[PDB]
C-alpha cells in the first residue's frame, strides 16, 4: 500500500460504489464525473471516503496491506475490508499490486462493460441455439480473476455473461459478450 | 582493431583474399593425391 | 535521481565507452555496502557536516544544490544552467 | 455409408498374433517364409497367393515374425516410458507416494484439481522409498541414445527391458487417471511376435528393379531374430527400421517416419494436391476479340483434350450419330466400370451398347467452361472458369481486361488450364466462378476489371474532343452506333459520347448528374480496376453486375477505336526539345552544391579553432541532410514550374498528357530524368566509411565531402559518373536481395495464416462462427454482402440541420469509437449498407415528402430491421445516423417515391445478398496475405532513422505481432498534459554516461594519493538535459561501490564561467598499477545513470481530440520496458499509459488485448489502407477467442482435429492421438479432403435429399 | 525462349506405381500439378463439389473395397467372400462396409498401422427423416 | 490529376517486373578450423 | 420471450442466396443427366427434344422439383423459400447462362 497507488485505487472504489447502488449500471470512465473522493493515507490503515454529488451519501473504505489486517466497522463502512496483495488471488476485495502500477481507470484501454439482466440473458440464450434440436453455440471465454469481474460483484447474483461495448472505428460502438469461467 | 573496428579490413573485403585459376585446381589435386599415394605405400610396407 | 539499475536483459556505442558500460552491467563488480569517504576535503565549509549525516532525503539534495550555488556565487558565475546562452549553429547552416 | 467419426488407439498383442502368415527365413528357394513371400500380396506379374488377385485389386495382408522372449520397445514412445518411471519406485514397483494407497479416499468421485494436485505431490516426493519393503533410493533412468538400452544416470548400468516391462504392467487401473494412462502399459512393447506389413507400401523400385529400402530393413530385422541374439541388436534394428533419428542424426535414410519427415509430407504433396489428367500449360498473349468472360484456346490443345457426354433419353440419338461419324474418342461402360478407347476404324461397333448412365468422350467444344489461372495464386481472382473460344497460334489468349486481377503481363508469362466435367462441377463453374459474378472485390467493393496503359490516355482525350460531325461520331462508335440518337444537333462533343455510353440517368456527388459527367476531366480513377470512382462500379450499384460488365466491354471497344483513328505516341522532342532548361538547372545545381560545401567548411574551420564547441555527430549529419534536402526540393519546384510553362506554350504535349491523365508521370520522375538524382540511402542512411574513414579511394582519408557519401548531382540525360554509378548500383542490388529474402519468408507466414482462419464461415443466421464458438453477431456489422456495403462521408452534428436533437443524441451514443490512435485521429468515414446515393434525386420543395413523414419512415424502418434481422442484440445506430444526415431536408428534398425506392432496395439487400456457408475467414486471410506480400515485393516501405522509440512498418512487424513471443521489451507510451510528471520519468530513465559529455580526464600521482581531474564544459551538460550535480552523483556513485578502490575523496571546482572540474583522490587495493589501469580504462563508461538502451527519451507535443469540436495539447514520450514495475513509485496520476500486448492483457483483460492487436496489425500496413480494418478485426478476434491470447504457430486452446494438426505440419499429432485414444468427428476441410468428402463450405454447407413421393404416385 | 519448347498438354497416360497418380516430366507426358494454393482459391469461391471432384480419383478407376468396422483392415476377398482375416482368427463377426477413398489414403493408413497406430472408422446411421408441409412466409416490407 | 473523394482513395500495389517461369531442371590440415 | 426469438429466427430461415439455389440446380442436373425421369407436366415424347436446363427451370417453377434441402434443422423444398428472392436469383442466373450459350 504506498502514497500513490491509493490514489489509483480510490477510482476503482467509485465504480464499486456505483455497482453497489445499482447492479445493472454501465461502467466506464464517465461514472467518475458523479463522485468525489477524499483520501487519508497511513502505513497501517488508509481511509477512502467516496461521496455521491447529488445524493450527498458517503461510503468509507478501509485499505490494509495483506500481511497486517485489523478491521473494525466504522460509520458508513462499505462492510468489508479492501486488501492489497502481492499476487493475483480470488476475491472481489483483493487487488494485486500489479493492477496499481499506473492509473488504470482513466487509460484509453479501460473497457466499457455491463451485466445482463434475466430478460437479456434469456434473449442471448435463445439466440445462441442452432435450431436443430438442442445444439447450441458458446460465447468466448474470460477468466474469473479479471478486474472487470471484481468490479461487477454482488453477493446474491451469480455472474455468467458480461457485455462489452467495443470501440469500433467504422461504426462507433459494437456489442460483444463473454462468459465467465471459474479459476481453481 | 579492438578499439577502432570500422577502420580495420573487414572479413568480406577483397583486400584480404586471393583467387584460384584453372591451373591451381589441378595443382592442389596433384598435391593431395601424391600425399595419399605415399601414405598408402607406407602403410602397406608397415603391414607387410 | 533514485536508484535505477540495469541487468543483462542491440546497442551501438563508441567502443571506448562501451567497455565501461558492459563492465557496469555485472553485479559482481559492486560492493554490498557503500564505502564512505576517508580523505578530507572542502575544508572551507561546514555544511558538509550537515549533509554527510542525518540528512538523507530531499533536504540533502537541497543542501548540496545550495553548496554548488554558493561556490558559483563566490566564483562569480550564473550558477543557473538555464540562464546561460547556447551558441546557435543556424548561422552556419542557413545557406539555401 | 458416410464416415462420421475416427478413433485412434494402439494395437493389442493378440491382434498382432492373429495371423497365419509366419516369416522365418532371410532367404529361401522361392521366398517362401521370407519377408518377400507372395502370401503378403501381389507383385509384378504375380497373383496374390492368399486371395488370388492381381496388383490392382489386392491391398495386402499381414504377417508376423517370432521373437524369442525378447521384449521390444516401440521407438516413438520411448520417451513416454521415461515419464512413467518417475512416478513409481523401480525396486518395489510401487508409486512414489502413499496417499493413493488409501481407502479413505475414492478417486472415482473426484477429478481435475484433485488428481492434478495428487500427481504433483507424487512427482515432487522424489526421495528414498517411503515404504520399508525395499527402502531404496529412487533412480533416474534414461535412454542412452548411443547404446540402444536404458541406463541410470547415477550408475552407467544397463537396465533390461524385461524389468521395465514387469514394473510397468504391475500398475493398477484405478491409478491410471493420476498417471494419464488410457489403454494399457503393455501396449507399448512387443513380446511374442513382431508385425510384418503387407506389400502394398513397399513395391519393388523400378527405373533390373532394385530392392525397396523398407524391405531391406525388414530383412535385416529378421536376420537378427532367428539368431536368438541379445535385445540390443534387435532393438537397434527395429529403431533403424522405424525411426533412425531417435539415436543418430542423419536425415537421409528411409524409414517409416519418412512419410512425415518435413515439408515433403505425403498429405501435403499427394492428398491436398496432385497431378491431373485433363490439364495444359502455355505462354499467354493478348487478344482484342475475347471479352473478360472468354478465353482463347490453341489448336494443339483442342485436338487433345476431350469432354464428356452422358447417355440418357435426351442425348442418345446424338451419341449414336457421333459414333456413326467417327467423332467419339472414348466410351465408358458404367455397369462394368470399363473404359474403352474407341478407335477410328480400329474398334468394334457392337462393343458399344449405350445404356443410360454411360458416357462418351469427344473433342472439346466451344463455349465449354474451363478452369484456368496464373501462378502464384495469391487471391481468389487468380483461378477462374471461362468459356472456350477457338484461336490461332500456340498461345493461350486472354483479354487485357483481366490482366491486373492476375498480376500478369506479356513479357513471357505462362498460364495453366484444367477441365473438370462432373455435372455438379459444371453447374458450379457456370454460376459461382464466372467472371461476371466476381466483378466487385470482396472487401473494398471496387471493380476488379478495367482498362490499362494507353487506353487511359485515350479516355482522357476522348472526353476533351469538341467539334465532331455525325459521321465522325459514328466512326468512333463503331458497332455500338446503331442506337445513337442525333436528337437535333449537327455538332457533337466527347461529353455526348460519354453520355451515350452511360445509358442511365443517375446522380452521384462529384462525378455524375443526370447521367452526364460534371467533373473537369476523365482520369485513371474512372476507368481502371480497383479505383474508387469507377463508372462501372456505379452502374453495378444501380442495377447489377451485368450492366457493369457490359459497360466495361463497350467502353474498352470505343477507347481502342479512338486509338485506331487518332493514334498516340511519345517522341524525344517531347522530353528535350533543346538544351535551355537542362543547362539552367545544371548551373543552378553547380552553384548551390558549392555554396553548401563552403558553409560546411566555414563551420569546420571555426570548430578546428577555439571559437565554438563542436556539435554531436548526429546533429551535424542532420544539418547537412537538411541543406541537401532543401536543394532537392528546389529542383522539384523548378520541374513543376517548367511543366506548367510547357503546358501553357505547347498544349499538345504527349508526355504532359500522360501526366495529366494520371499514368506513371509526375514531377519526381521528371526530376530524375532532367533534374537531379539526389541522396542515395541504405537502411535510411548513407553508405558507411570503411578503411581510412572513407568509402572509395577517390576521396581523401576522413573526407567530409557530401558527394563522396552518396549524394548524386547529375541527371539521367546528363549521365552519371563512375562513383555516382557505384552508389546507384549499391541501392539497386540491395533492393533485389531484400526482394528474394522477403519472397522466401512471406509465403510461410501466409500459409500459416490461411490454415488458421480457413474454417471460419457465416452460419445460417448471419453470424460469424468457427467450430462451435460464436465469433461475431453480425457478419459485416450489417448482415449484408461485403462487396455491397459502401463507405460514405461522416457528417458531424450541426445546429443548421433539421432533426438536430435526435442527431446529437445519436452522436453522443456512438461517438466513443470515432476518436482513435491515442486521440490524434478523427474518423472521416462510416459504412452505409448499400450505396443509396445513386438513387437520390432532388425535387422542388412542393412535390417533396413532408418532414414528419420522412422522419417517421426512417425511424420505423430502423426499428423494424433492428428487431427482425438483428434479433434485438446488435446496435445499428450508425445506419440511422447515416440516413438522417445524408437525407436531411435542410440538405436536400426528395419525393415520396424516391424514399420508398431507397428503402425497398434496403430490404432487398437485407434479404437476398448474404447467405450461410460464406467463406469469410479464408477470404480475409487471402486479402491480408496478398497485401503484405505485394507490398514486400515492390519495396513499398522505406526505412527511416529516428531518435526516439518507434514501432516499425512492414512485414516484419506484422510477423512479430502474430507470433506473440513472450519475455521481450515492450514500447510503453506515456501521454499527459502536465509535463512535470513526464520530466521526472525522463530524468530518471534516460541513459547518460560520462564518456558522452566529452570530458578531459587526466591523472597524476602524488605521495600517498592519485589525483584524477575531470573537466566538463557546461554546454554538453545542457544538451544532455541534466545538471552538474547529476554528473557529480554519477561519478560519486560509481566510485563509492567500486571493488577496486580502497580510499577515496571528491571535490568540485568552478574553473571559469563555462567549465567544471571534478577532482578525485584515490588509493587502490593491491595489486596497485593493474587496478589503476583497469580503473582508468573503465571510468568513462561506468559512470552513468538510467536504463541502458540505444534510444534517448525526448518529449514531444501534438494536438489531440476530445470530440469533433474539442481539441487539446498533449505531451508524449516513449520508453522500452520489460514490465511496468519500475513505474510503481513515480506519481503518474492522470497520465494516459499505453503498454504492449502482454502487459495490457495482464492488467486490463482479454478484450483490451484484442483491441490492441487489431489496431497494431492495421497500423503495420501504412496510411491509406483503412478498408483492411474489417479483416484484421476478424483475425484478432480469432487469436483472442479463448480466455488468453494464442499464437498462430500453435494449436493450444483451439480443439483442432488430429488430421488438421497433421496437415498444418505437426509430424507427431497422430502418435499422441493414438497414445491418448482420441475419438474425433470429421468436420474440418483437412479431414474432409483426407476421406474424399464435401467440405462444409458454400454449396456444401447444406445437406440434400430427394423426395420420391411424387414419383411413386405415378402409374404406367 | 520459344513457345513450342514450353507447350504442354495431357489427356491420359501412365501413373506412379506407389500412389497411382499422374507421372511427372514434360518429356514423359506428365500432367500439371494442382497445388494447395489453387485449392485455397477454389474453396474461396464456395465451389465445394468442384474441389471435391478435383482431389478424388478418376471416376473410371472405381472398384468395390470393403473395410472392417472393428479394426479398420481392408477386408480380403477369399473365394468371392469378403472376410477380415484378423477378426476371423479371433472368432469375431464384424460388419464389413464399403468405402470410396483414394489409393494414397489407404497407403498412408497402412503405413501408419506399420508404426503401431490403429485407426478405426465409424459410419453414420442417422434415423430416417420425413418432409412436412410448411406455411408460407412473405419477407417483404409494409409499404 | 484531380481530387474528388480523396478520403476514400485506394492505392495500387503491383510489381512491374516478375521472375520468368522456371524451366525444366534437366589430411594436410590445410583449412582453418572455422570455429 | 424465447418463443418470440424462435419465431423471428424461423422467419429468417426463409431467405435464399446463390449458394442454395446453385446447389439445388446442381443436384437436379446431375440426377437428370445420369438418367432419372423428368417430372414436368404434359410429359411426352416431345419432352425429350428440349434442353435439359429448360426442363429443370420448368420443374422448379411449376413446383415439381424433388430436391429437399436442410438449412436450420428444417427441411425445405425449393418453393418454401421467399418467392421474390427465387425470382431475383433465377433472373440473374438465366441472363449469365444466355451469355454462355447454355439457355
Ligand atoms: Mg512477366
Ligand atoms: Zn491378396
Ligand atoms: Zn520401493
Ligand atoms: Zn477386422
Amino acid at each position: 500500500m504506498n502514497q500513490y497507488n491509493v490514489k489509483y485505487l480510490a477510482k476503482i472504489l467509485c465504480l464499486k460504489t456505483e455497482i453497489a447502488r445499482d447492479p445493472y449500471a454501465v461502467i466506464n470512465r464517465n461514472v467518475l464525473l458523479r463522485y468525489t473522493t477524499d483520501i487519508e493515507y497511513n502505513d497501517l490503515v488508509t481511509l477512502i471516503t467516496v461521496r455521491h454529488k447529488i445524493d450527498s451519501m458517503k461510503t468509507v473504505f478501509q485499505v490494509f496491506n495483506e500481511s497486517s489486517i485489523n478491521y473494525t466497522p466504522v460509520d458508513d463502512d462499505y462492510g468489508e475490508p479492501i486488501i492489497i496483495t502481492s499476487y493475483l488471488q480470488k476475491g472481489h476485495n483483493k487487488f494485486p499490486v500489479n493492477f496499481l502500477y499506473i492509473d488504470v481507470v482513466i487509460s484509453d484501454l479501460f473497457p466499457s462493460f455491463v451485466r445482463l439482466d434475466t430478460t437479456e440473458t434469456n434473449i442471448v440464450n435463445s439466440v445462441l441455439q442452432t435450431g436443430d434440436g438442442k445444439k447450441t453455440l458458446r460465447l468466448p471465454k474470460m477468466l474469473e480473476t479479471e478486474i472487470v469481474v471484481k468490479i461487477l460483484y454482488r453477493p446474491n447474483i451469480p455472474l455468467k455473461i458480461v457485455r462489452f461495448f467495443r470501440n469500433n472505428m467504422v461504426t462507433g460502438v459494437e456489442i460483444a459478450d463473454r462468459s465467465v469461467i471459474s479459476v481453481a | 582493431c579492438i578499439f577502432h573496428t570500422s577502420r580495420y579490413p573487414d572479413r568480406d573485403s577483397m583486400v584480404c583474399h586471393r583467387i584460384l585459376t584453372y591451373g591451381k585446381y589441378f595443382e592442389t589435386l596433384a598435391h593431395d593425391e601424391l600425399e595419399n599415394y605415399i601414405g598408402n605405400i607406407r602403410n602397406d610396407i608397415m603391414n607387410n | 535521481i533514485k536508484n535505477i539499475g540495469n541487468t543483462k536483459s542491440e546497442t551501438k556505442f563508441e567502443s571506448k565507452n562501451n567497455i565501461g558500460i558492459e563492465y557496469s552491467k555485472d553485479s559482481r563488480n559492486k560492493l554490498s555496502y557503500r564505502n564512505k569517504p576517508s580523505i578530507a576535503t572542502n575544508l572551507e565549509y561546514k555544511t558538509l557536516c550537515d549533509m554527510i549525516k542525518g540528512t538523507s532525503g530531499t533536504e540533502k539534495e537541497f543542501l548540496r544544490y545550495l553548496l554548488f550555488g554558493i561556490k558559483c556565487i563566490k566564483k562569480g558565475v550564473e550558477y543557473n544552467i538555464d540562464k546561460i546562452k547556447d551558441v546557435s549553429y543556424n548561422d552556419y547552416f542557413n545557406v539555401l | 455409408a458416410v464416415i462420421s467419426k475416427v478413433t485412434y488407439s494402439l494395437y493389442d498383442q493378440k491382434e498382432i498374433n492373429a495371423t497365419d502368415i509366419i516369416i522365418s527365413h532371410v532367404k529361401n528357394d522361392d521366398d517362401i517364409g521370407t519377408v518377400k513371400d507372395g502370401r503378403l500380396g501381389a507383385m509384378d506379374g504375380a497373383l496374390c497367393k492368399t486371395c488370388g488377385k492381381t496388383e490392382l485389386e489386392c491391398f495386402g495382408h499381414w504377417g508376423k515374425v517370432s521373437i524369442y522372449k525378447t521384449h521390444i520397445v516401440k521407438p516413438e514412445f520411448i520417451s513416454e516410458i521415461i515419464r512413467l518411471l518417475n512416478h513409481i519406485c523401480i525396486h518395489c514397483g510401487l508409486l512414489r507416494s502413499r496417499e493413493p494407497y488409501s481407502d479413505d479416499i475414492n478417486l472415482k468421485e473426484l477429478s481435475g484439481h484433485a488428481l492434478r494436485r495428487l500427481k504433483d505431490k507424487i512427482l515432487s516426493k522424489k526421495k528414498s522409498c517411503w515404504n520399508s519393503e525395499c527402502m531404496q533410493p529412487y533412480q533416474k533412468i534414461t535412454f542412452s541414445k548411443k547404446k540402444v538400452c536404458f541406463v541410470n544416470k547415477l550408475d552407467d548400468i544397463n537396465v533390461p527391458n524385461s524389468l521395465i516391462y514387469q514394473k510397468l504392467i504391475s500398475i493398477h487401473e484405478k491409478f491410471w487417471p493420476l498417471l494419464e494412462i488410457h489403454q494399457y502399459p503393455a501396449n507399448l512393447f512387443y513380446t511374442d511376435y513382431f508385425p510384418i506389413p503387407p506389400l502394398i507400401i513397399r513395391p519393388a523400385i523400378s527405373f533390373p528393379k532394385e530392392t525397396n529400402e523398407l524391405t531391406y530393413l525388414l530383412g535385416m530385422i529378421v536376420k537378427n531374430c532367428n539368431l536368438n541374439a541379445d535385445e540390443q541388436v534387435i532393438q537397434k534394428a527395429v529403431i533403424e527400421y522405424d525411426d533412425i533419428k531417435i539415436i543418430s542424426n542423419n536425415t537421409t535414410s528411409i524409414n517409416l517416419s519418412y512419410i512425415t519427415s518435413g515439408k515433403n509430407n505425403m498429405i501435403r504433396s499427394y492428398i491436398v494436391a496432385r497431378r491431373k489428367d485433363q490439364t495444359a500449360r502455355s505462354v499467354i498473349g493478348p487478344s482484342t476479340s475475347i471479352t473478360v468472360n472468354e478465353v482463347g484456346m490453341p489448336a494443339y490443345i483442342r485436338n487433345t483434350l476431350t469432354e464428356k457426354i452422358f447417355v440418357n433419353a435426351f442425348t442418345v440419338d446424338k451419341v449414336k450419330q457421333l459414333l456413326a461419324s467417327n467423332q467419339v474418342k472414348f466410351y465408358f461402360n458404367k455397369r462394368l466400370n470399363q473404359l474403352t478407347r474407341i478407335r477410328q476404324g480400329k474398334f468394334i461397333k457392337n462393343k458399344i451398347h449405350l445404356l443410360p448412365g454411360d458416357w462418351v468422350e469427344v473433342a472439346v467444344q466451344e463455349y465449354t467452361s474451363i478452369i484456368f489461372g496464373r501462378q502464384p495464386s495469391l487471391h481468389r481472382y487468380n483461378v477462374i472458369a471461362s468459356s472456350i473460344r477457338a484461336t490461332e497460334g500456340d498461345t493461350i489468349k486472354i483479354s487485357p481486361g483481366i490482366a491486373n486481377s492476375q498480376n500478369a503481363d506479356f513479357d513471357g508469362d505462362e498460364e495453366w488450364m484444367i477441365l473438370e466435367q462432373n455435372p455438379k462441377a459444371v453447374i458450379e463453374q457456370s454460376i459461382l466462378m464466372y467472371p461476371t459474378t466476381l466483378l466487385k472485390h470482396d472487401i473494398h467493393g471496387a471493380p476488379v476489371y478495367g482498362s490499362i496503359q494507353d487506353e487511359i490516355v485515350a479516355a482522357y482525350s476522348l472526353f476533351r474532343i469538341q467539334d465532331l460531325c455525325l459521321d465522325e461520331v459514328l466512326n468512333i462508335l463503331g458497332k455500338y452506333g446503331r442506337e445513337f440518337d442525333p436528337k437535333g444537333k449537327c455538332k457533337f462533343s466527347g461529353k455526348d459520347i460519354y453520355t451515350y455510353l452511360i445509358g442511365e440517368k443517375i446522380n452521384y456527388p462529384g462525378l455524375l448528374k443526370d447521367g452526364e459527367i460534371i467533373a473537369n476531366d476523365v482520369d485513371s480513377n474512372f476507368v481502371v480496376a480497383m479505383r474508387h470512382l469507377s463508372l462501372a462500379g456505379l452502374l453495378s450499384d444501380h442495377k447489377s453486375n451485368v450492366e457493369g460488365i457490359n459497360f466495361i466491354i463497350k467502353s474498352s471497344y470505343v477507347f481502342k477505336r479512338y486509338l485506331s483513328i487518332y493514334g498516340f505516341g511519345v517522341t524525344f522532342k517531347d522530353l528535350r526539345p533543346n538544351s535551355t532548361f537542362t543547362n539552367k538547372l545544371e548551373a543552378i545545381n553547380v552553384e548551390k552544391i558549392e555554396l553548401i560545401k563552403e558553409a560546411y567548411a566555414k563551420y569546420l574551420n571555426d570548430v578546428r579553432d577555439g571559437k565554438i564547441v563542436p556539435l554531436s555527430k548526429a546533429l551535424e549529419a542532420d544539418y547537412v541532410e537538411s541543406m541537401l534536402s532543401n536543394l532537392t526540393n528546389l529542383n522539384i519546384r523548378e520541374i513543376e514550374e517548367h511543366m506548367r510553362q510547357t503546358l501553357i506554350d505547347d498544349p499538345d504535349n504527349n508526355l504532359l498528357k500522360m501526366a495529366k491523365a494520371g499514368y506513371k508521370v509526375n514531377p519526381t520522375e521528371l526530376m530524375y530524368i532532367l533534374g537531379t538524382y539526389g541522396q542515395q540511402r541504405i537502411d535510411g542512411e548513407p553508405a558507411e566509411t570503411r578503411v581510412l574513414g572513407r568509402v572509395l579511394p577517390y576521396y581523401l582519408p576522413d573526407s567530409k565531402d557530401p558527394e563522396g557519401r552518396g549524394y548524386i548531382l547529375n541527371s539521367l540525360t546528363k549521365g552519371l559518373t563512375g562513383s555516382q554509378y557505384y552508389f546507384s548500383m549499391l541501392v539497386a542490388r540491395s533492393q533485389s536481395t531484400d526482394i528474394v529474402c522477403e519472397t522466401s519468408r512471406t509465403g510461410t507466414l501466409a500459409r500459416k495464416i490461411i490454415k488458421k482462419m480457413e474454417d471460419m464461415v457465416v452460419d445460417g443466421y448471419g453470424q460469424v462462427v468457427i467450430g462451435n464458438t460464436l465469433i461475431k453477431y453480425a457478419a459485416n456489422y450489417t448482415k449484408i454482402l461485403g462487396s455491397v456495403c459502401k463507405p460514405v462521408d461522416l457528417i458531424y452534428p450541426d445546429e443548421s440541420m433539421t432533426w438536430y436533437l435526435e442527431i446529437s443524441a445519436l452522436w453522443n451514443k456512438i461517438k466513443q469509437g470515432f476518436v482513435y490512435s491515442q486521440k490524434q485521429k478523427l474518423a472521416k468515414k462510416t459504412l452505409a449498407p448499400f450505396n443509396f446515393l445513386v438513387f437520390v434525386k432532388p425535387t422542388t420543395e412542393d412535390n417533396a415528402i413532408k418532414v414528419k413523414d420522412l422522419y417517421d419512415m426512417i425511424h420505423n424502418v430502423i426499428d423494424d430491421v433492428r428487431e427482425k434481422y438483428f434479433f434485438t442484440v446488435s446496435n445499428i445506430d450508425f445506419m440511422e445516423y447515416i440516413f438522417l444526415t445524408h437525407l436531411n431536408p435542410s440538405r436536400i428534398r426528395i419525393t415520396k417515391e424516391t424514399a420508398i425506392t431507397i428503402f425497398e432496395k434496403f430490404y432487398e439487400k437485407l434479404n437476398y445478398t448474404l447467405g450461410g456457408g460464406t467463406p469469410i475467414g479464408i477470404i480475409s486471410a487471402q486479402v491480408l496475405s496478398e497485401k503484405f506480400t505485394q507490398q514486400a515485393l515492390s519495396s513499398f516501405h522505406t526505412t527511416e532513422k529516428s531518435g526516439a522509440v518507434k514501432q516499425k512498418l512492414g512485414f516484419n512487424e506484422f510477423n512479430n505481432l502474430t507470433n506473440l513471443s513472450k519475455n521481450k521489451t515492450e514500447i510503453i507510451t506515456l501521454v499527459s498534459d502536465d509535463i512535470s510528471k513526464l520530466q521526472s520519468v525522463k530524468i530518471n530513465f534516460e541513459f547518460v554516461c560520462l564518456g558522452e559529455l566529452n570530458p578531459n580526464i587526466t591523472l597524476r600521482k602524488e605521495t600517498d594519493k592519485y589525483v584524477v581531474d575531470i573537466i566538463v564544459n557546461r554546454l554538453y551538460i545542457k544538451r544532455a538535459e541534466i545538471t552538474e550535480l547529476v554528473v557529480e552523483y554519477m561519478i560519486e556513485r560509481f566510485i563509492s561501490f567500486s571493488v577496486i578502490v580502497k580510499e577515496w575523496g571528491m571535490e568540485t571546482f568552478i574553473e571559469d564561467e563555462d567549465n567544471i572540474r571534478f577532482t578525485v583522490y584515490l588509493n587502490f587495493v593491491e595489486p596497485e598499477e593493474l587496478n589503476l589501469s583497469k580503473f582508468m580504462m573503465v571510468l568513462p563508461g561506468a559512470a552513468n545513470k538510467g536504463k541502458i538502451s540505444k534510444f534517448k527519451i525526448p518529449i514531444s507535443d501534438y494536438t489531440g481530440y476530445d470530440d469533433f469540436n474539442q481539441t487539446k495539447k498533449l505531451n508524449k514520450m516513449t520508453v522500452e520496458l520489460m514490465n511496468l514495475k519500475e513505474l510503481g513509485s513515480f506519481d503518474l496520476e492522470n497520465v494516459n499509459v499505453y503498454p504492449g500486448v502482454w502487459n495490457t492483457y495482464d492488467i486490463f483483460g482479454i478484450e483490451a488485448a484484442r483491441e490492441y492487436l487489431c489496431e497494431a496489425m492495421l497500423n503495420t500496413y501504412g496510411e491509406g489502407f483503412d478498408y483492411l480494418y474489417q479483416p484484421c478485426d476478424l483475425l484478432a478476434s480469432l487469436l483472442c477467442a479463448s480466455y488468453e491470447p494464442e499464437s498462430v504457430n500453435k494449436f493450444k486452446f483451439g480443439a483442432a482435429s488430429t488430421l488438421k494438426r497433421a496437415t498444418f505440419g505437426d509430424n507427431k499429432a497422430l502418435l499422441n492421438a493414438a497414445l491418448h485414444k482420441k475419438s474425433e468427428p470429421i468436420n474440418d476441410n483437412s479431414s474432409c479432403h483426407f476421406f474424399s468428402k464435401v467440405p462444409n463450405i458454400g454449396t456444401g454447407y447444406y445437406k440434400y435429399f430427394i423426395d420420391l413421393g411424387l414419383l411413386m404416385r405415378m402409374e404406367r | 525462349h520459344l513457345t513450342q519448347d514450353k507447350a504442354t498438354v495431357r489427356c491420359r497416360g501412365k501413373k506412379t506405381k506407389l500412389i497411382r497418380q499422374a507421372n511427372e516430366g514434360r518429356k514423359r507426358g506428365g500432367g500439371i500439378k494442382f497445388g494447395e494454393m489453387e485449392r485455397d482459391c477454389l474453396i474461396a469461391h464456395g465451389a465445394a463439389n468442384t474441389i471435391t471432384e478435383v482431389l478424388k480419383d478418376s471416376e473410371e478407376d472405381y472398384q468395390d473395397v470393403y473395410v472392417c468396422e472393428n479394426c479398420g483392415d481392408i477386408a480380403a476377398q477369399i473365394k468371392g467372400i469378403n472376410t477380415c482375416l484378423r477378426c476371423s482368427k479371433l472368432n469375431l463377426s464384424p460388419l464389413l462396409t464399403k468405402i470410396d477413398t483414394t489409393h494414397v489414403s489407404k497407403v498412408f493408413l497402412t503405413q501408419m498401422n506399420a508404426r503401431g497406430v490403429k485407426v478405426k472408422l465409424d459410419f453414420e446411421r442417422r434415423p430416417p427423416s420425413f418432409y412436412k408441409p410448411l406455411d408460407k412466409v412473405d419477407l417483404k416490407p409494409s409499404f | 490529376t484531380q481530387s474528388i473523394h480523396e478520403n476514400k482513395e485506394i492505392t495500387e500495389i503491383l510489381p512491374d517486373n516478375n521472375p520468368s517461369p522456371p524451366e525444366s531442371p534437366e589430411d594436410r590440415n590445410d583449412e582453418p578450423p572455422e570455429d | 420471450i424465447g418463443n418470440h426469438i424462435s419465431a423471428l429466427k424461423r422467419r429468417y430461415t426463409r431467405r435464399i442466396s446463390l449458394f442454395e439455389i446453385a446447389g439445388i440446380i446442381a443436384e437436379s442436373y446431375n440426377l437428370l443427366q445420369r438418367g432419372r425421369l423428368p417430372l414436368v407436366s404434359e410429359f411426352s415424347d416431345e419432352t425429350m427434344k428440349q434442353n435439359m436446363l429448360h426442363v429443370i427451370i420448368q420443374e422448379i417453377e411449376e413446383g415439381s422439383c424433388p430436391i429437399v434441402i436442410e438449412k436450420n434443422g428444417e427441411l425445405l423444398s425449393v418453393n418454401d423459400f421467399d418467392k421474390d428472392g427465387l425470382k431475383f436469383h433465377l433472373d440473374y442466373i438465366i441472363k449469365i447462362w444466355k451469355l454462355q450459350k447454355r439457355y
